[PDB]
């Protein structure tokens, strides 16, 4: 039996960018 | 009464070569671009202000305006990879890596984060931000004695930034950067701070996203009984990425997949595969089938921890996308486990939970059950009780839901559903 990769909830993952707001 | 300023008015006071009008007018852009609502980005590009905020960022002698550019240049690129692309071609890297060094901590601060941005777009720019240089100023950063003495916000912002350096595919990050800065993760994964601990994971489970090289380099750092003890935290956020790195690491050998179960992680599967996250279910029901993708020893283990009624639990019940890796797992141990061990999973009840998926449209889904009830039904040829078998399958209606397979759409269904009944039901 072959090991498999999972698909990555974008949504769970810490933001790629951030925008400084105050 | 730099709140709302035009555009035009911002060029106007930073061309007036006045400092103190260029650091008025630079913080009036700052405060435009700190807006939620559709901030103007590229106005502020298009009148070429970039260049000379990055300008600014070189002004050892005026360090409010050094803040007001970072903050400002920070927001630019938190935009599309054109807005980030921007801030790069003006010569921000180098000039950002340099703040690293300001006596000022809000001023550094602002600098990591902007780093943060540039290296989130991609793996060129968070290459080209390593290229410049940038890892061994931010480890220095976080060269204290103890965590606890840096202030809360500073570094979960560092640490988000280092996390971003470890980031993306394609390529993976440079195997000397990932040396350098792993020690350092490892230090923060025994932190207290939740969002320091999240990120720590997150940067953890981008490291152990790859072949089995990139995950030895994190094991072999002996994190992996830290990151089985944060699967028990209770903030969701510090466990989705624990146990996403968990799951990475036993897509790897069998020796890599053996630490994970050496440092007791099973014992933690009874919660994880019933978390009421059904995101977190999922990638549990996931590193399970990859767990009984294992050796039989490893299969055993699965037993012993009393895991298999909580994969039968989770095929009965769970989140389609759950219930499909649960499949998998089922599968997986069906083809590497021995006849005791198809026996004892059958007697926890798989049968049943089987047959009613097949109800499902999802060709995947069917093809992997029918793979497993052929590969029980092999064990109980060996054990001559196909009969049994057979009988059990027919009973809670699973005969019914295959027979009408041998009329499937699908190539391989139609075909091994046909094998299945010419076999053991004729």
């Amino acid at each position: 039996p072959r090991k498999r990769p999972l698909e990555w909830d974008e949504d769970e993952e810490p933001p790629r960018k951030r925008k400084r707001l105050w | 009464g730099t709140v709302n300023w035009s555009v035009e008015d911002i060029v106007k006071g930073i061309n007036s070569n006045n400092l103190e009008s260029q650091l008025q007018a630079t913080q009036a852009a700052r405060k435009l671009l700190s807006r939620e609502k559709q901030p103007p980005i590229d106005n502020i590009i298009r009148a070429g202000l970039i260049p000379k905020f990055v300008s600014f960022l070189g002004k050892t002698d005026c360090s409010p305006i050094q803040f007001e550019s970072a903050w400002a240049l920070t927001n630019i690129a938190s935009g599309t990879s054109e807005q980030t692309k921007a801030v790069v071609d003006g010569g921000a890297i180098p000039a950002f890596i340099s703040l690293l060094a300001s006596p000022h901590a809000h001023i550094s601060e602002q600098a990591v984060w902007a780093l943060g941005n540039i290296a989130g777009d991609g793996s060129a720019f968070r290459d080209l931000v390593i290229k410049h240089g940038a890892i061994d100023p931010l480890l220095a950063l976080l060269a204290v004695p103890d965590l606890s003495t840096l202030a809360c916000g500073y570094l979960r912002n560092l640490t988000w930034t280092l996390s971003n350096l470890c980031r993306n595919k394609n390529p993976a990050p440079p195997l000397d950067a990932v040396e350098q800065i792993l020690p350092t993760l490892v230090r923060l994964l025994h932190h207290n701070d939740p969002e320091v601990l999240a990120d720590s994971c997150w940067a953890i489970s981008y490291l152990t996203d790859g072949p089995n090289e990139r995950i030895e380099m994190v094991v072999k750092k002996g994190v992996v009984p830290q990151l089985v003890k944060l699967l028990g935290a209770t903030e969701l956020p510090i466990v989705t990425p624990a146990l996403r790195a968990i799951g990475n690491i036993v897509t790897g050998t069998d020796e890599q997949t053996q630490k994970v179960i050496d440092a007791g992680a099973l014992a933690v599967f009874p919660s994880l595969l019933t978390n009421p996250k059904t995101n977190i279910q999922k990638e549990a029901t996931w590193t399970m089938s990859n767990i009984t993708a294992g050796r039989q020893d490893q299969i055993q283990q699965v037993v012993n921890h009393g895991l298999v009624p909580f994969l039968v639990g989770v095929l009965s019940k769970a989140d389609f996308k759950t219930q499909k890796e649960a499949a998998w797992a089922i599968t997986n141990y069906t083809s590497g486990g021995t006849v005791e061990q198809i026996v004892y999973l059958v007697h926890c009840g798989i049968i049943e939970p089987l047959m009613n998926l097949l109800s499902a449209k999802d060709t995947k889904i069917i093809q992997v059950i029918l793979d497993a009830i052929s590969n029980i039904f092999q064990a109980a040829e060996k054990l001559g009780e196909t009969e049994k078998l057979s009988i059990m399958i027919e009973e809670c209606g699973g005969l019914d839901k295959i027979e009408a397979l041998q009329r499937h759409e699908n190539e391989s269904v139609y075909k091994a559903s046909l094998n299945l009944i010419e076999k053991y039901f004729s």
